[PDB]
RNA sequence: CUGCAUUAGCUAGUUGGUAAGGUAACGGCUUACCAAGGCAACGAUGCAUAGCCGACCUGAGAGGGUGAUCGGCCACACUGGA
RNA sequence: GUACCUAAUCAGAAAGCCACGGCUAACUACGUGCCAGCAGCCGCGGUAAUACGUAGGUGGCAAGCGUUAUCCGGAAUUAUUGGGCGUAAAGCGCGCGUAGGCGGUUUUUUAAGUCUGAUGUGAAAGCCCACGGCUCAACCGUGGAGGGUCAUUGGAAACUGGA
RNA sequence: GUAAACGAUGAGUGCUAAGUGUUAGGGGGCCCCUUAGUGCUGCAGCUAACGCAUUAAGCACUCCGCCUGGGGAGUA
RNA sequence: GUCGAAGGUGGGACAAAUGAUUGGGGUGAAGUCGUAACAAGGUAGCCGUAUCGGAAGGUGCGGCUGGAUCACCUCCUU
């Protein structure tokens, strides 16, 4: 463009856009309405457990929750490691990272948080599981 | 001792009794770009005796307010 | 149409220096004979020749080449346009290729390097860089 | 002369049957004063293929001119989509460059220098872009006489 | 230390003797760890810058963040980044002491200036990262110059740089003036070390 | 010193003058009269969002992001008026 | 009765986290067998898995280490610096024309832009440089430098602007 | 009021080797020079390549229009 | 008595949520029907427009080459 074109209309960025939109999100309840807050973690309920298929090439029961969270938005959210004691009307702390196989699920599930259990018989890596040191 | 601004601007508009507004023309540059670009700001005077007239160049100088948007006064008109 | 001569001027030497031609005809002007003779004085050039005639007269320059049939100019640069004029104080002239090439500059004391703006502590209107 | 292997590729051309599988290898070759150059060989192994980029790169060398183990002026040197700015730093900065285009700049000997490589990435127009800027470079004694002049008039 | 690990392994990682003898490398001149012998594998470019900074941190027995922060002071010096960075590792009081050779292992002087037998200027310093400048004297402590240690590595006379000066009488060293490069370890290439901090 | 034209018209004490009242103070600050002025594509008006700054994070820089702690200025004190 | 100092006793109370297919430093054995699972991207897993879980070893860090969220960077991926529009995204289907942007040569004049000097100010704290004090450091203190598209005033006239 | 409305190539201006056709003129001796179009071939230069190349896609200046991954969608 | 917060009444403006029902869109595993396009893709393809048909699509009109091709004349280049 001309020096005069950048002028009268200066160049603009693109946007970005959140890979965890349902996390940015807040509640007002006396207000009844959502506020723009950055969250890292938000408690949620989940509405329904079960298993999920991957897309091709890959083929297997992922484990995911249907999580409504404390903000009123329902997602998708991974269960990682093997096997989970979670049930419908389990409460959950759901953060960020979507699952690549799984078409809608964008969110994962905190292992050793709230009422979710570690990973029994977990050794490495234990932290990113919510397993306790055996010692 | 301490004198006030003083401009130097055309008058576009006489149709005010006594009043007369001066577009004082300047050139702010870009912030970004860097070019040099018009910038017109109009000045409501005062002309008592209502001397400018439309097209002539005069000198203003700030003064107190004099209404609720008058804030110079004609000193000379420059040219006609 | 015809919107900036020292552009125009800096092109044709461009391309005449291109072409390894040796001499070059262009439309005169006060400026352009300024910029000739800085260029001569600095050695980009060999020669600059006016001729006097009607219709703003005519500059002949002459170009330079050294031994192995290289180019002494390697690149002219117009900095001010039309579109967007640059100027520069004295502790901010630039040096053109680590002062290897010069960055010819038009200031209150008349059109000079920007050696020698820097040295009277002058600025003014970058007009071009050669080297 | 040292010589480092930028990148070896296996290419491959298509048969009635199967495929006919190569290597290439480019590889730089400088002495680390002053001569460097690139090249590139094809064989049915990496070793081969090595030993002919670096015949290659022996007939093909250029001489870059240095200033204390660093370029003379910056420069931006192209081929092609390859785009390298390249430009003399201090002693002690190191060479401040990526991929193929630190290869080419030790090899070539030069210790301290800031560089970017603003256009394609892929390693044989990284290269040539590289060799444009140092063939580019220029010498205050060259330009002096030249221009007709001494290193002091130039510099006034 | 605060690093108490094996350092025959690390020397024997870095291809480098930490303490100076050999003995690590004398033996066994490979790895560590189950595949340590016929280990074969060539070390990229960031895998040889990984090393000599390693080799270089592992040598002055400091952690990565103090590491980190004295390459970043010694950047702010006038010369040369990886000689001034030398130096100044070269000018903790760790190294001064065991340049004096109070002591017999570096370890062993980070010991001593940690449990405060050592005194700069006739005053106690704890802190090993102490950073030493030209002018200063470091003495032992009185209740300790008859500590057998200290007395033994005096005995042992190890040779002593010329930006340090030390008189095994008395037990005092000076810092004379700042080191050299060439007085300081030439296994070392602070070029790469320079550059790893680059990226 | 901010985003939007998928917001183009806005303004009637509004713009100016005369007189008076009023104020620490000039002043449509308010009232009576006269006139039809005033703003606006150099973005008025409307909508949305937001305390501003010194500074802070980042970046080679140019820039981009932010406006906790500390200092300055402003605004508010259940909501509104006095 | 805190900091700090002195005297005695004991290596005795005081190391964890992640990673090891490429990017990326670090590889082997078992179990599993497109299942269980992993995953930032490319992908891995159907009997020989350095990619899944465990074990040994190794690598990076270390009283911290990993994950998530957000901002800048890398991104020249809004490009003034510093990109483009024949075929990759991009020349309006084409005129006529308003505002705006830009504008041929010479002479004189003005000094709005432009350049240059002085004065005032741009608080303190902060950042950077130097020095000093806490045993070191963080931190604290003290000077300097910096930071305006700033204002007033005095000078120059080549270029842009005005006559 | 839309087309693959195409040269898939905005307008103006100047500069940068050549060879050879054709349309409408002009000047000097079938030949030469020259203006404006319309074609082909081809240097330097440019380009990812294909190719463009005095009818540029080269070298420059001015102004305008337009682009910023593929779908969703020329949709709501 | 003036001014005057709140309140009441009224017709409009704007925003958000929600709504029986409805529309196309995206994704998905070996689903069903045909086979439009890619070679001249077996009717060259595509663009605009109109109409028709389960569906891709067909057909008409104009346009483009970003179309292959055997024989013919018409020129232009080396
Ligand atoms: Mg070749
Ligand atoms: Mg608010
Ligand atoms: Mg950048
Ligand atoms: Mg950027
Ligand atoms: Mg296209
Ligand atoms: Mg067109
Ligand atoms: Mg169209
Ligand atoms: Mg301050
Ligand atoms: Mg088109
Ligand atoms: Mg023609
Ligand atoms: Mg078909
Ligand atoms: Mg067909
Ligand atoms: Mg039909």
């Amino acid at each position: 463009p001309t020096i005069n074109q950048l002028v009268r209309k200066p160049r603009q960025s693109k946007i970005k856009k959140s890979d965890s939109p349902a996390l940015n999100k807040g509640f007002n309840s006396k207000k009844k309405k959502f506020t723009d807050l950055n969250s890292p973690q938000k408690r949620g309920v989940c509405t329904r457990v079960g298993t999920m298929t991957p897309k091709k090439p890959n083929s297997a029961l992922r484990k995911y929750a249907r999580v409504r969270l404390s903000n009123n938005i329902e997602i998708n959210a991974y269960i990682p490691g093997i096997g989970h004691n979670l049930q419908e009307h389990s409460v959950v702390l759901v953060r960020g990272g979507r699952v690549k196989d799984l078409p809608g699920v964008r969110y994962h599930i905190v292992r050793g948080a709230l009422d979710t259990s570690g990973v029994d018989g977990r050794r490495q890596g234990r932290s990113l599981y919510g397993t306790k040191k055996p010692k | 001792r301490n004198d006030r601004k003083v401009y130097v601007g055309k008058v576009v508009s006489d149709k005010m009794d006594k009043t007369i507004t001066v577009l004082v023309e300047t050139y702010k540059t870009h912030k970004l770009y860097g070019k040099r670009v018009k910038y017109s700001k109009k000045y409501k005077t005062h002309d008592e005796n209502n001397s400018a007239k439309l097209g002539d160049i005069v000198k203003i100088q700030e003064t107190r307010p004099l209404s609720a948007t008058k804030r110079f006064r004609l000193v000379e008109i420059v040219e006609e | 149409t015809m919107t900036d001569p020292i552009a125009d001027m800096l092109t044709r030497v461009r391309n005449a220096n291109m072409v390894r031609h040796e001499k070059l005809e262009l439309p005169a002007s006060n400026i352009k004979k300024e910029i000739a003779e800085i260029l001569k004085s600095e050695g980009f050039i060999k020669n600059v020749e006016y001729v006097e005639d009607d219709k703003q007269g005519v500059l002949r320059l002459f170009l330079k080449y050294g031994q192995n049939d290289e180019r002494v100019i390697t690149g002219l640069k117009r900095i001010s346009k039309p579109g967007l004029r640059v100027y520069a104080k004295a502790s901010e002239m630039p040096k053109v290729l680590n002062g290897l090439g010069i960055a010819l500059v038009s200031t209150s004391e008349g059109v000079i390097t920007d050696k020698e703006a820097r040295k009277r502590n002058v600025g003014g209107e970058i007009i071009a860089y050669v080297w | 002369f040292e010589e480092r292997v930028v990148t070896i590729n296996r290419v491959a051309k298509v048969v009635k049957g199967g495929r006919r599988f190569r290597f290439t290898a480019l590889v730089v070759v400088g002495d680390k004063n002053g001569r460097v150059g690139f090249g590139t060989g094809k064989a049915q192994e990496v070793p081969e293929a090595i030993k002919k980029a670096v015949e290659a790169a022996k007939k093909d060398l250029v001489v870059v001119p240095r200033v204390e183990g660093t370029t003379p002026h910056t420069i931006t040197g192209r081929y092609g989509s390859g785009s390298v700015f390249m430009k003399p730093a201090a002693p002690g900065t190191g060479v401040i460059a990526g991929g193929p285009v630190r290869a080419v700049l030790e090899l070539a000997g030069i210790t301290d220098i800031l560089s970017k490589s603003l256009g394609s990435n892929t390693p044989i127009n990284m290269v040539r872009a590289t060799i444009d800027g140092l063939q580019n470079l220029k010498n205050a004694e060259d330009v002096a006489k030249l221009r007709g002049k001494t290193v002091e008039e130039l510099y006034n | 230390a605060r690093f108490r690990g094996s350092n025959w392994k690390k020397s024997r990682r870095l291809g480098i003797s930490l303490s100076g003898t050999g003995k690590e490398l004398e033996k066994r001149p490979y790895a560590p760890g189950q595949h340590g012998p016929n280990q074969r594998k060539k070390l990229s470019e960031y895998g040889l810058q990984l090393r000599e900074k390693q080799k270089l941190r592992y040598l002055y027995g400091m952690t990565e963040r103090q590491f980190r922060n004295t390459f970043d002071i010694a950047g702010k010096k006038f010369g040369v980044h990886g000689e001034n960075f030398m130096i100044l590792l070269a000018s903790r009081l760790d190294a001064v002491v065991y340049s004096l050779g109070l002591a017999r292992t570096r370890r062993q002087a980070r010991q001593l200036v940690n449990h405060g037998h050592i005194l700069v200027d006739g005053k106690r310093v704890d802190i090993p990262s102490y950073s030493v400048k030209p002018g200063q004297t470091i003495s032992v402590r009185e209740k300790s110059q008859k500590l057998n240690i200290i007395v033994e590595s005096v005995e042992i006379n190890n040779f002593v740089p010329e930006y340090l000066n030390f008189d095994a009488d008395s037990l005092t060293g000076t810092f004379v003036r700042l080191p050299e490069r060439s007085e300081l370890p030439a296994e070392i290439n602070e070029q790469l070390i320079v550059e790893y901090y680059s990226r």
